[PDB]
């Protein structure tokens, strides 16, 4: 709006949690990955419920009890459920920062052809200049 | 639970200050805990002490220089003018400028400073200012709508005397400024209670416990929108219990917030008496020395009922609930008692929540083991008692 | 017109925005590394690598006009708004002592690549020869391929939170609100 | 438990795998 760089950014009763514990996207319930409890209570002693946010970006349910978290933010960035790869994870060090994805006239380009000691820093698109190479899971499983 | 010497540091000119028109956080409600303490009948165990003003080049011990002089310099007729320094520390922005400001910063910290003072000199086991509590502040910002942090000009000020320094916070609108003045040093430990939703401070959280030498010393605990008494007493008593079975503290600054009471401006806390006298009286029963200080609550009856009780109980008195007629004897709810009642709003904490946050912080702790300084220069100002019982 | 900026380093900029705006992070005023220590990496470099049947005279003169174009046009485009008041104390403490308002010693390659990249924004806006301009074009593709190779020893992946040697310092809350403000 | 194994890169593995 200003110049942002924008990537991933944009007190009641029980009643919040069929709010988020039904999308209403195929009538099922979504459970979360940590314990397979959807814990949406009962009316006459709602304390026992608990409330479930979901994924920005796959989807996946999450109690907001398993991961260490209290309220739901939706200014901001959005809210990144912590199953995906890290975006500056560290090891004098290393700081990696990915290598985005291109759509510039399919520039990612796709070579696979090693596959072994790769030791292509990672960034792979797994399947069954900026180079996004091609990976299998033998390869990984083999490594 | 033992007797302790409980020392009570006020001054006059702290109630007559009105920040602003529409304003939650005031200073009226300082002069209303008074009246209540001293038409309580609580001066048989207590004495009056009067808080000087803060001098000019023992106030920059916090913050800086500039800061300093600009607040002292800093008055409505000259705020347009005042752009830059405005915008820069937040002031006249978000938080408004008014008459007698430096005024204010100079007697909140001649209090903290006096508390201070009387918990290294000893003779008083326990001080009282409710007086200061700007809490939020930082060394050059007026964040956390607030205009300074005293209670971090008071810590250090009795680090001389004190080695190992315990601060808590229990309000809502925690100590930004208090946990990052302390972050990289081990001899002050800085405990706070907040939610995890967007305040005045904004900071808080569950693995920014330290860097360096204050690594694992700093604990932060995300709470969620309002907690019960006994989940509160829950996690309250395990956490605080094992840090002075760790950390071994020689000294207590307790923030008597009462942003964090049932039902005010910008807060979301559902404690009532009980809830809010368990921190103070958990702090209290191991007996080392105290310091409790208060700036936190945006309703001036829950904040001073709460002040009152806290003063009742400090000296091991039973306070009763009747308000003896004061000049705010039409003031405090409509059947006039002394008790705070906790709203019938829904308890989002988690029992199994709460125990998560217990097991990750006792594994994370499980890993460690000026030419006026240290005074008292004051007057008792107790010859005359402003005493209003006439109609 | 518009050069070929290689992937990489449209992606270091990126980063670059992202530091500054998002991450509110700005270049190290006394950066090891300027426009200075760059061009004279060029010159003890890309001389011996080829023949020199005349091309170091304009390799020099352009080298020499971007040097000057680094200047002026250093306080036009550049600056996001986060800089301005790091710029206003920089020319401050600059005429302190006396000094001379020089400011292309002060600012390393990630300006310099910026200043790059916004050529075509302002070149197409004026009467500009075609004949000089594809010279200049082909050039610059060679600044850039040579600027790949040297992309990790010049922009190296380090976070201004536990060294010194990131080419980066971290905005301050004051400055930050003083910045954003005018 | 390794058994066997079999741009620039595409032919050095047979070279390395036979010397």
């Amino acid at each position: 709006s200003r110049g942002q760089y924008s990537d991933e950014n944009d007190t009641k009763l029980d009643s919040y949690n069929p709010d988020t514990h039904i999308d209403s996207n195929s009538g099922k319930f979504l459970i979360c990955y940590k314990c397979n409890q959807t814990r949406l209570g009962s009316w006459s002693h709602p304390e026992n419920s608990r409330l479930i946010m979901t994924c920005d970006y796959c989807q996946t349910p999450w109690h907001l009890d398993c991961v260490p978290r209290a309220s739901f933010k939706n200014l901001g960035s959005k809210w990144k459920c912590p199953l995906h790869s890290p975006t500056k994870v560290y090891k004098n060090y290393k700081v990696w920062k990915k290598q985005r994805l291109i759509n510039k006239k399919n520039q990612l380009y796709y070579e696979p052809l090693q596959k072994i000691g790769y030791q292509n820093n990672g960034n792979i698109q797994i399947i069954p200049d900026f180079k996004i190479t091609q990976i299998d899971e033998n390869s990984i499983k083999y490594d | 639970s033992d007797k302790r010497r409980v020392a009570y540091f006020y001054d006059a000119d702290v109630g007559n200050y009105a920040y602003g028109a529409g304003h939650p956080m005031k200073p009226h409600r300082i002069r209303m805990a008074h009246s209540l303490i001293m038409n309580y009948g609580l001066y048989k165990k207590m004495e009056i002490y009067r808080a000087k003003p803060a001098t000019k080049q023992e106030m920059c011990q916090f913050h800086t220089d500039e800061y300093i002089d600009f607040l002292s310099r800093v008055t409505p007729d000259n705020l347009e003018m005042f752009k830059r320094e405005s915008v820069k520390f937040n002031v006249g922005d978000d938080c408004p400028v008014f008459d007698g400001l430096y005024e204010y910063c100079s007697i909140s910290g001649g209090g903290s400073m006096e508390g201070a003072a009387r918990l290294n000199r000893g003779k008083c086991d326990v001080a009282v200012n409710y007086a200061g509590g700007l809490h939020h502040a930082k060394k050059s910002e007026a964040s956390g709508f607030c205009y300074l942090n005293d209670i971090v000009l008071g810590i250090i000020e009795l680090l001389r005397y004190h080695p190992r320094v315990l601060y808590i916070d229990i309000d809502v609108h925690h100590g930004d400024g208090v946990e990052e003045a302390f972050y990289t040093t081990d001899r002050v430990m800085t405990c706070s209670f907040h939610k995890y939703g967007e305040f005045f401070p904004g900071t808080g959280e569950l693995r920014d416990i330290g860097v360096g030498a204050g690594k694992n010393y700093a604990v932060n605990v995300p709470l969620r929108d309002g907690i019960d008494d006994a989940t509160y007493r829950s996690v309250f008593e395990p956490v605080i219990k094992k840090i002075m079975e760790w950390y071994q503290p020689s000294a207590v600054v307790l923030q008597c917030g009462g942003d964090s009471l049932s039902g005010d401006r910008l807060g979301c806390f559902n404690l009532s008496m009980e809830g809010h006298a368990n921190c103070v009286n958990y702090v209290k029963s191991f007996g080392i020395p105290m310091m409790v200080v208060g700036g936190g609550g945006y309703t001036m009856r829950n904040v001073a009922r709460t002040w009152c009780f806290e003063t009742g109980l400090l000296n091991n008195v039973v306070l009763d609930k009747d308000l003896p007629y004061n000049e705010y004897y039409e003031y405090y709810g409509p059947d006039y008692k002394l008790s705070v009642r906790p709203s019938n709003m829904f308890n989002v904490n988690t029992p199994e929540y709460l125990d998560k946050v217990m097991t990750n912080i006792f594994a994370n702790l499980e890993n460690t083991k000026e030419e006026d300084s240290a005074e008292a220069k004051d007057t008792k100002g107790g010859s005359q008692y402003a005493r209003d019982l006439h109609v | 017109i518009s050069l070929q900026i290689p992937i990489k380093l449209k992606s270091v900029l990126v980063d670059d925005w992202e530091y500054v705006t998002k991450d509110k992070k700005i270049c190290r005023l006394p950066a090891d590394v300027t426009v200075e220590m760059v061009l004279n990496k060029y010159e003890h470099e890309v001389s011996q690598e080829l023949e020199s049947p005349g091309s170091q005279s304009q390799l020099s003169e352009y080298c020499a006009g971007l040097k000057l174009y680094f200047d002026k046009c250093l306080g036009n485009m550049l600056l996001y708004r986060l800089e301005r008041l790091q710029y206003d104390e920089l020319l401050k403490k600059s005429s302190k002592d006396q000094k001379p308002l020089v400011p292309i010693r002060i600012y390393g390659a990630i300006h310099l690549l910026r200043l790059i990249s916004v050529l075509p924004e302002l070149i197409s806006s004026t009467t500009m020869d075609l004949q000089s301009c594809q010279l200049l074009i082909k050039q610059t593709e060679d600044f850039l391929v040579w600027l790949l190779m040297h992309v990790d020893e010049y922009f190296n992946d380090k976070d201004p939170n536990r060294s010194d040697d990131a080419l980066y310092v971290n905005t301050s809350s004051q400055y930050e609100g003083v910045a954003l403000g005018m």
